[PDB]
């Protein structure tokens, strides 16, 4: 064997051991999910409060790219933070050259194309994150889901993390119950609940909430964070499901 | 480009190609160098298992750097020929400049320079040769040898000797080299050369070679009679 | 195991053990605590020396007028990070005018840790850093780890014993972040909480450093009988 | 990385040998034999082919012996194409001289060259050496008649009977014992071929199976005639020896 | 990222073989058999056309390969490695002769560039030898016909009839028997099937074989008149009904 | 090494007590041809800094897609985007005249004439200049082109000094900026009638005055 | 043809005591036939009791200025916060100065 | 085989850590700072009595006001010494002055970790250096091949280091004249040296404000040496 | 046994990293069929979608290449990716350079000299994938040039794809020793997608509802792929006879 001490080498399998390996390290990382409306999208992270000593609302994990896509992920936090780097380089030079903002699904093969690459050779690591994210374009709103081998789709709902399975089994409710569509408001105040449910599985260390939301009606098609108000309003009605 | 690192500190703080390539050294035939009091001598050994060589044409042991100094070698002899050539372009560069030649010590001092180099670059491995340098600096009649060797370090020697067996003519010289009284002309000199390099070789016919470097780029090999008439005379003082 | 030959390889668990490695060093480091009000930051550092005949390391490292960090770990690349850093603050000045945000100091860290961790050839950086700077949004303290997380806090501690120092601080918290324009009572809080991180040796003069960041207050640094005050 | 697939080509062992060199040379001690020997008017160059085929075009064909310029030649015994390259480099090196200086180039300096080329692969770069060992045979006015031998260590040393590849050990100990220094050409043509003869690992030696060639001074007045030999003229040397 | 793979991947063995070069030729063994025959008057290559499904159109795929007019080549062994070495020696005949001296290169000389190429792949950094054997055959007015094998190794030698892959053992055995030097084209064509015969195993027609020849000059073929030293490609491949033609009187 | 092409002229300013004044016409020239009428010279970037430019439009319009590119820059990774961490006019300038510096030292200029007027967070006025040759200046008034030889006289008349600034109105500094234009429409060969107009005040903050005309001209006494 | 340089006029002056120096300069800023600005200073503190002024074409005079007062701050940097000496001082604008020997800053300096 | 910059499980770089077992093979080295000056001395350690010791360069000038002392694998340091003489140098063309004796030894730090897969390998090499400035008057710091450097009142280094530092401890006070140094370094030498000490196979060298680096003789040496042996005798 | 991990010769003459690259084709447990009429060429594979949260519209192994070609592909979804990027690529860059449009069979041999390059060079890993190209060409007519990891290459009368491709290819071998002819004599694109579909149900023996499937269909001067309804519509025909 020692098939899987190697970047981009086959096992007998057909399997790349390095990106399987890749990939437990996002299942050990904090929840994170995306949830597609009505007219746009919208995302929440579990931030785990490791200390009292953590300033509140100062750790920002969600990031923007450009001015209409929003990324979040879990996993290694660096390597993330990496990966919209490029996307934000990515999406600049192809406003530069077309002077429309990058489509969703052009930006998620930009990434897609960009995560694969590091399966290719032996001389660089795969990443070790899962990210979802997602936006609003000419042709309407779009969630993406990308894995450390360079795999994505698009999604109604997505949710990767160590609490991904019960995230999952609580947005298949959501797409069953709501065949016509959820609205941008109501998709916050899921998003929310969602955390909260999905943060059994890390019950140790109490946590933060951190939600936001690109919407055609809500935000005016551009990224913004959830504060003040909407996001007490959207932690107490969190509060009130888990009793 | 080829970037491996191939000389590298082990466990016990030792750099085995460094130390691999002073095992390369020690198989070459043997060389010795002695300084007297107007002169230096460079004595070479050369192997005879060789026979139907060409002695005309095949590459002699000791080569001249410039007109007043030479540099004799053991190991690796594909080697000694990128050191030779390097120190032979610094020796014309060194006029070109400073109009002036090289000392000896300065010579000395670039080539061991050449092979520190090469014990500490990626891609490269050490020069499996050390170097015995003689001559006489610029309007200077006070002799000069000095050794180099593959770690790079340098230093300057009343005599020397490098090579296969060179712990037993360095045992030789040793007892035999009075440094209060080196020896005083050039027959003394390449006497006490031959001497030491017939406590290792074999016979005294084809498998020694002398080189009598003197003051104001005064250098000469010797021929195998007059190598051979050494021969004779320390044989018949010996059986006593 | 068989996984910790390079920085490019995963183990089966999905864990980075030269990062690991990397930050096993910083664990070995001198402890070193950071805190701040509403109004100031501090720094403060016990050095260490190699014998009664040595100097004490230095620990703390000026970046900018308004930023600066403390270290614990290979000191080296504590260098080669505050050299890049001071950098980053200075392009920002020379080209918009504008004092590098404490925030985008560390943003700017994580990323080029990061690049260390998946290429080959390279290795992790081997040190931590405590970023203390005042800026347009009040007074900050960041804590750099070379595995390119980097984290706002209102107080913590790196190096060997941290966890006391880091203890006191977390009791204390009520306390200090009121401690608004008054500098010599935020570093005697300070002082108190490296204490807690001590053992067989005592603060004395040629041991401490402490360093202050504020409102009204350039980064600067204290040594030898200036921080005689606060044994 | 890639660090674990790297075989280390130019390092030395714990004795101070470089295992690749070594290695070339057992490789090129299984190659057909090739024997130079040096007259005082003229130099003859004899090479084995490597087990022939009867379907094989004998007349057209070149494996041993190749001309470097009008007054050097080279024996081969090792890898074939690796020889090539270095041929082709040995060529340009001497017009580059001959360019320069407007003189045809001296016999040792190109043959230095060459072998300062296979040092380079034994000291740097992360490559395999070139496994291949020449005999040089060539003429200037400085030396006249000189026959060299190369080895992929980048050695190099002159001879005036010398052989490569196949079974050196005996055929070294036959040159030795019939060698003297006021020999003809005509008289080392036949030890070269009576030496192939008895070293051969063949049941018989045959024009077919060999390469021959003579550099001799045996144009007209004070100029040097390079004579690649063709298998009816093998064929009638091989008769006028008594051989066949 | 980059190539890091700066070092040989074929290195001398103690025992003093080139490991990835033998085991390259074992890589030929298995290949399908190809044979080349040399007439007086021409050249014959000739291979089986393995279909690697009745679905494939093999007509598609190629084994036999016009490198100049004058020249064609043949190979037993790794096919994707034979592709590329053809547009590799397609374009070395233009870039190394037909641009300098204003004529198509001796095949000799195209030999040798190849050779060159399929050496370095034995000695450069991060490569894998080819997989290949190669049968050349070609005219030119100064050489007259040749034909020439080229292995893994880079080595090349002329040959008068050889065989090489699956069956070439018995293959050469059979051809030492037929062949003279007295052989006209037709009579070559005519053995080279007799050869392939014993080797092929399932149908054995126009459609599964392939074969080409160097012989005469082909007006017809080559496009245009008006120029009379211009005569047209020496290089011809046989349609699969001229070769069931020759399969009739067989 | 250029020659401009497509050229926009005059780009005028002042500071008044609370704030400051911008304004330049909406022509585009092609030489003595007036080829495009529709062309916004005036550029704000958010809502406290306007950049009016002079010169070359294709060079014009290569800076406009800058400070774009510049504030969805400052924006990531910045919660206080909108607020303590947003773009402050002192902050962009510096930005340009860095960039019109580095060209004008690689021997190929962007060529232009530039004017930042804003307000900073601290309510302090920003007014200042920069063109191709990296040249840089403040003033209470500034002006381009023309500019500098007809308007600067009439608005040096309102502030002459520093301390005329707490004692000058917007309605004042307007009317001074609003003549000025017509004055430039009278004498200027490459000017038009229609212009746009922006006052950034600390109180009132970022007003945007688009398609104004020149009205109230003297002509009869010809 | 593009003209990289201009002449924005005024006129500096320093006078040494013997405890004592000044460094005098005009605020007055021009292009042509035409003011600039009536106030814009061209005579600054450096740090470490040290001014300096480069009097000429602004935009050069500004860009060396700005590189002086930042190889003052790296100074500090690298050699442990010491006092640059005026003499000092002057031996490193040569340098900055020369270092575009064939594209010169188009300025007379004074510190 | 395995990285050059790989970090141990104990989070230290391999490399490094075996660079600093070859300078413990190496020859003893020790220097001593006083109010009046800077003392260095060295163990030259003559491998056969044919070498001409006169000609081992183990102390060595890198500008008037700065020394330095080396020991391991000495032939390393050539190329840390032409760095340091031409930063040195340097600095004094760009700032009409002397360089001060940190930055020098921190400008020669910053080469140790350019190494890695850039040169080959750690330097398998310390140094002494010694030196004076305005600033912080006489200073001795001590530079490994880890990139680290510690300022030392006093410091041996070499295979007779752990052994001659105790001493160090002991004798050393901040009273310290410069000729009680020198006694110091040729006693400490003599301890921790295998063949007997003399003038021939030990050096001394010392910097002071007012002369600069001097190498002393083997004649001035070799009166310190028995004004060292007399003064043991008398009690 | 370090010749297992890079593209070098095993002693048998074998590149195990290629062969392992072909085991990962399945992966996706998918097979696909492509056949040829007069006037078209059709392409068809099975759409599996197992995750309820999936988006099934941006989930595709069918790919447009540029007007002509169409592409599909057996393998993981980012190597799938990967060539279809570069394929989009090279032969926009074809138009670009020579001044018509890339043929099928010409793009697939740049493809295969790529998919080559990664079996002889060490550091770049073959792609897990087996590429099938599909178009009208101008000169050669309906055309099917498949690609894969050694780097081979061919034409087809008909081809099929996967883990079940065996069942299929002999399904359609018995049919063409039937109809005694290279192709579908169909008239319209309608029937030849019929004829696919009819002849994959046969061979894997499974019912297709309109969301198992995928289609794409080559016409002179474009290749496009069908909607949801669009089989539905196809599926009815079949039903109903
Ligand atoms: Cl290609």
């Amino acid at each position: 064997t020692g098939y899987d001490l190697s970047n981009s080498v086959f096992s007998p399998d057909g399997r790349n051991f390095q990106v399987e390996y890749a990939v437990k390290a996002v299942e050990n990382g904090t929840t994170s999910i995306g949830i597609k409306c009505n007219d746009g999208v919208v995302f929440a992270v579990e931030k785990l409060i490791t200390s009292k000593l953590l300033v509140p609302q100062k750790n920002v994990k969600i990031q923007v790219v450009d001015r209409h896509i929003g990324c979040v992920y879990s996993g290694l936090i660096p390597d993330g933070r990496h990966l919209v780097n490029r996307g934000r380089e990515e999406a600049a030079s192809f406003k530069k050259l077309y002077k429309t903002p990058i489509p969703i699904p052009a930006f998620a093969d930009r990434l897609g194309q960009y995560v694969q690459a590091h399966t290719l050779y032996n001389s660089v690591r795969p990443f070790g994150v899962s990210t979802i994210f997602g936006g609003v374009d000419k042709n309407g709103a779009h969630l993406y889901m990308l894995e450390p081998s360079g795999s994505y789709w698009g999604y109604k709902g997505a949710a990767t993390g160590k609490g991904r399975q019960s995230a999952k089994a609580e947005l298949e409710k959501l797409v069953d119950h709501h065949p016509e569509g959820l609205s941008a408001r109501e998709a916050v105040k899921q998003a929310a609940k969602i955390i909260y449910l999905a943060h059994e599985d890390n019950k140790e260390k109490d946590f933060e909430l951190e939600i936001s939301w690109c919407s055609l009606s809500e935000t005016n098609g551009l990224h913004k964070f959830v504060k003040g108000d909407l996001l007490q309003e959207a932690i107490d009605f969190a509060q009130k499901e888990i009793n | 480009g080829y970037d491996r690192a191939l000389s590298i500190f082990s466990p016990d703080g030792h750099i085995f190609q460094v130390e691999y390539a002073l095992e390369a050294v020690k198989r070459g035939t043997c060389a010795v160098g002695v300084k007297g009091k107007n002169c230096v001598v460079l004595g070479c050994e050369r192997r005879s298992t060789l026979k139907l060589q060409d002695t005309r044409i095949t590459p002699s042991k000791v080569s001249k750097i410039d007109s007043h100094v030479v540099l004799s070698f053991s190991g690796l002899n594909a080697d000694s020929r990128i050191l030779i050539e390097k120190a032979r372009v610094e020796a014309q560069s060194h006029r070109l400049t400073l109009e002036d030649p090289v000392t000896v010590e300065y010579l000395t001092r670039y080539v061991a320079g050449v092979q520190q180099r090469y014990t500490q670059s990626g891609g490269v491995r050490p020069f499996g040769v050390s170097t015995l340098i003689a001559g006489f600096d610029p309007r200077d009649d006070e002799p000069k040898l000095y050794q180099t060797e593959p770690s790079g370090i340098y230093s300057s020697w009343s005599a020397q000797t490098i090579g296969r067996n060179s712990k037993t003519v360095r045992e030789f010289l040793e007892k035999n080299y009075d440094r209060k009284e080196p020896p005083a002309t050039v027959e003394e000199c390449v006497k006490l050369t031959v001497r030491s390099l017939l406590e290792v070789v074999q016979t005294g016919a084809k498998n020694i070679e002398i080189t009598v470097v003197k003051p104001d780029s005064d250098i000469v090999a010797l021929s195998s009679e007059e190598i051979n008439q050494y021969v004779t005379q320390i044989e018949q003082e010996k059986q006593e | 195991n068989n996984y910790d030959g390079d920085t490019v390889t995963f183990s089966p668990t999905g864990r980075l053990f030269q990062v690991e490695y990397a930050l096993e060093a910083i664990k070995q480091g001198s402890v070193t605590v950071g805190l701040r009000s509403n109004t100031h930051a501090v720094l403060v550092a016990l050095k260490r020396n190699a014998d009664e005949l040595s100097s004490y390391q230095k620990k703390i490292i000026k970046c900018d007028e308004h930023m600066g960090l403390s270290l614990a770990g290979l000191a080296p690349d504590a260098r080669v990070l505050s050299n890049y850093l001071r950098q980053q603050c200075n392009y920002s000045s020379l080209v918009f005018n504008r004092k590098l945000a404490v925030e985008r100091a560390g943003h700017l860290l994580c990323d080029k840790a990061q690049k260390n961790t998946q290429s080959y050839g390279g290795r992790p950086y081997g040190v931590g850093l405590l970023i203390i700077g005042y800026d347009k949004s009040g007074a900050h303290l960041l804590e750099f780890q070379p595995s390119g997380n980097v984290t706002e806090l209102y107080g913590t501690a790196i190096g060997a014993r941290s966890q006391g120092a880091k203890t006191y601080l977390e009791r204390t918290l009520d306390t200090f972040i009121k401690i608004d324009g008054n500098p010599d009572e935020l570093i005697k809080a300070g002082v108190e909480a490296i204490s807690q991180s001590l053992r067989d040796e005592s603060l004395t003069v040629d041991n401490l450093s402490i360093a202050i960041v504020g409102k009204d207050t350039p980064f600067t640094i204290y040594d030898g009988e200036a921080v005689a005050k606060y044994i | 990385g890639s660090r674990r697939y790297d075989s280390r080509t130019t390092i030395f062992s714990p004795e101070g040998r470089l295992y690749q060199v070594e290695y070339a040379l057992e490789s090129i001690s299984h190659a057909g034999t090739a024997i130079g020997i040096m007259a005082s008017d003229g130099i003859v160059l004899a090479a084995e082919r490597k087990v022939t085929s009867t379907l094989l075009e004998q007349d057209t064909s070149t494996e041993k012996l190749y001309k470097l310029n009008d007054k050097i030649a080279v024996a081969v015994a090792g890898l074939t194409a690796d020889a090539e390259i270095l041929i082709n480099t040995a060529r340009i090196h001497a017009q580059n001289y001959l360019k320069t200086y407007n003189e045809d180039i001296p016999v040792e300096i190109l043959v230095r060259r060459l072998s300062d080329i296979k040092q380079g692969y034994t000291q740097h770069g992360g490559l395999r050496p070139f496994g291949v060992s020449f005999i040089y045979a060539g003429y200037d006015d400085r030396y006249g008649y000189q026959l060299y031998t190369s080895n992929p260590s980048g050695n190099y040393t002159g001879w005036k009977a010398i052989s490569v590849g196949a079974n050196t050990s005996a055929a070294q100990t036959l040159l030795q014992m019939d060698y003297k220094d006021d020999m003809k050409v005509d008289d080392a043509i036949e030890l070269a071929l009576k030496t192939l003869s008895k070293t051969t690992d063949s049941s018989a030696l045959t024009y077919d199976r060999l390469e021959f060639a003579t550099i001799r001074k045996g144009a007209n007045d004070g100029e040097v005639y390079q004579k690649i030999f063709k298998p009816q003229e093998i064929k009638d040397i091989l008769v006028k020896t008594g051989i066949t | 990222m980059t190539d890091r793979y700066s070092f040989s991947l074929t290195t001398f063995s103690p025992s003093g073989k080139l490991g990835q070069i033998d085991y390259a030729l074992t890589a030929v063994k298995q290949g399908v058999t190809s044979l080349g025959i040399k007439a007086t008057n021409g050249v014959v290559i000739a291979t089986e056309k393995k279909s690697s499904s009745p679905l494939a159109m093999s007509e598609t795929l190629s084994k036999v390969s016009l490198l100049t007019p004058d020249i064609g080549a043949v190979y037993s062994g790794m096919g994707p490695d034979y592709r590329v070495l053809v547009d590799k020696s397609r374009k070395v005949a233009h870039t190394s002769y037909k641009r300098i001296y204003g004529e198509y290169p001796p095949t000799k000389l195209l030999v040798s560039e190849v050779a060159k190429i399929m050496q370095e792949a034995t000695q450069s950094g991060g490569v894998r030898p080819f997989g290949v054997s190669l049968l050349i055959a070609g005219h030119d007015e100064f050489n007259g016909f040749s034909l020439y094998q080229v292995d893994p190794s880079g080595s090349y030698f002329p040959w008068k009839a050889t065989a090489i892959g699956k069956g070439s053992v018995a293959a050469k055995t059979f051809l030492e028997k037929r062949w003279n030097d007295e052989l006209e084209l037709e009579d070559a064509i005519h053995i080279a099937l007799l050869t392939l015969k014993e080797s092929v195993e399932g149908e054995f027609n126009g459609d599964t074989i392939e074969l080409a020849i160097i012989g005469d000059e082909n007006p017809d073929l080559l496009g245009y008149t008006g120029i009379p030293t211009d005569k047209g490609p020496r290089f011809r491949k046989l349609t699969s009904q001229e070769i069931n033609d020759r399969l009739e009187a067989l | 090494t250029q020659q401009p092409i497509v050229t926009g002229t005059s780009v005028i300013s002042m500071k008044y007590d609370n704030g400051v004044i911008i304004a330049a016409d909406n022509l585009g020239s092609y030489g003595s041809l007036l080829r495009f009428n529709g062309v916004e010279r005036l550029i704000p970037v958010g809502d406290n800094t306007v950049v009016g430019i002079s010169g070359d439009i294709s060079d014009m319009q290569h800076i406009e897609r800058l400070l774009k590119d510049l504030v969805t820059e400052n924006a990531y990774d910045n919660p206080l985007a909108d607020a303590e961490e947003a773009l402050e006019p002192s902050y962009i300038f510096e930005y340009l005249a860095t960039v019109m510096y580095q060209r004008r030292s690689k021997m190929n200029p962007l060529w232009n004439a530039i004017i930042v007027a804003g307000v900073q967070s601290n309510g302090d006025q920003f007014l200042r200049y920069v063109n191709l040759l990296g040249v840089t200046y403040s003033s209470p008034t500034l002006a381009t082109g023309f500019g500098a030889h007809m308007a600067n006289p009439l608005l040096r008349k309102v502030v002459d000094r520093e301390s005329d600034i707490p004692k000058t109105t917007v309605q004042v500094a307007e009317e001074a900026i609003v003549n000025a234009m017509r004055v430039l429409y009278y004498r200027d060969a490459r000017s038009s009638r229609n212009f746009s107009l922006a006052i950034i005040d600390k109180n009132t903050g970022l007003t945007f005055k688009k398609n104004l005309q020149v009205e109230n001209m003297k002509w009869d006494f010809a | 043809q593009f003209n990289p340089y201009g002449d924005n006029g005024g006129t500096i002056l320093g006078i040494a005591g013997e405890d004592f120096a000044v460094l005098a300069g005009d605020t007055r800023n021009i292009t042509d036939y035409s003011i600039n600005s009536r106030y814009e200073p061209k005579v600054f503190d450096c740090g470490d009791n040290i001014v300096m002024s480069a009097n000429g074409f602004a935009a050069d005079g500004d860009a060396l200025v700005k590189r002086f007062k930042n190889s003052v701050k790296w100074y500090h940097f690298d050699h442990n916060d010491k006092k640059l000496s005026i003499n000092s001082a002057a031996r490193n604008i040569q340098h900055l100065l020369y270092g575009k020997r064939f594209f010169p800053y188009y300025v007379h300096t004074i510190i | 085989d395995r990285g050059v910059s790989t970090f141990s499980p104990e989070g230290r770089l391999f490399q490094v850590e075996y660079s600093l077992e070859a300078i413990k093979l190496g020859s003893t080295a020790i220097g001593i700072a006083t109010k009046e000056g800077v003392v260095l001395g060295v163990e030259k350690r003559a491998t056969s009595p044919l070498l001409e010791s006169d000609s081992i360069e183990k102390i060595v000038e890198i500008d008037r006001h700065i020394g330095c002392a080396m020991s391991g694998l000495t032939a390393d340091a050539r190329s840390m010494i032409e760095h340091a003489r031409t930063a040195a140098v340097t600095h004094n063309l760009y700032y009409d002055e002397d360089i001060n004796v940190e930055s020098l030894t921190q400008s020669v730090c910053d080469l140790a970790l350019r190494f890695g897969e850039l040169m080959s390998r750690p330097f398998g090499v310390a140094l002494l250096i010694a030196g004076h400035d305005a600033d912080d008057g006489y200073q001795l710091f001590h530079a490994e091949p880890s990139g680290t450097f510690y300022r030392y009142n006093a410091k041996a280094i070499g295979s007779g280091s752990e052994g001659a530092q105790a001493e160090l401890l002991n004798e050393w006070h901040s009273s310290l004249t410069l000729k009680e140094a020198e006694l110091l370094v040729l006693k400490i030498l003599k301890q921790v040296m295998e063949e007997k000490l003399d003038e021939n196979n030990a050096q001394l060298s010392c910097i002071t404000k007012q002369d600069g680096f001097k190498i002393y003789d083997n004649e001035k040496t070799a009166e310190l040496i028995k004004e060292l042996k007399e003064k043991e005798a008398a009690e | 046994g370090y010749d297992r991990h890079i593209t070098i010769f095993s002693p048998e003459g074998r590149l195990y990293q290629v062969e392992y690259a072909f085991k990962a084709t399945n992966q996706t447990n998918i097979n696909s069929l492509a056949v040829r009429g007069k006037d078209c060429t059709v392409v068809i594979s099975q759409k599996k979608v197992p995750d309820k949260l999936l988006d099934p519209t941006t989930v595709s192994y069918i790919f447009c290449i540029s007007r002509t070609i169409g592409m599909v592909v057996n393998g993981p979804i980012p190597d799938a990716r990967n060539a279809a990027l570069r394929a989009k690529a090279e032969a926009a860059e074809f138009r670009y350079k020579y001044g018509y449009d890339m043929p099928c069979d010409v793009l697939a041999k740049r493809m295969a000299n790529l998919s080559q390059i990664y079996t002889q060079r060490a550091y770049m890993r073959p792609l897990g994938v087996i590429l099938t190209f599909v178009s009208v060409d101008e000169e050669l007519g309906p055309s099917i040039y498949k690609t894969d990891p050694a780097g081979y290459y061919v034409g087809y009368k008909a081809t099929a794809t996967g883990p079940k491709q065996q069942e299929i290819t002999t399904n359609l071998e018995n049919h063409f020793k039937k109809s005694k002819i290279d192709h579908i004599n169909e008239e319209s694109w309608e029937k030849v997608v019929e004829f696919a579909i009819t002849h994959m149900i046969d061979a894997l023996g499974t019912e297709f509802s309109k969301n198992d499937l995928e289609v794409g269909v080559a016409t002179k001067d474009k290749f496009f792929t069908l909607s949801a309804e669009n089989i539905e519509e196809r599926l009815v025909a079949i039903a109903e006879q």
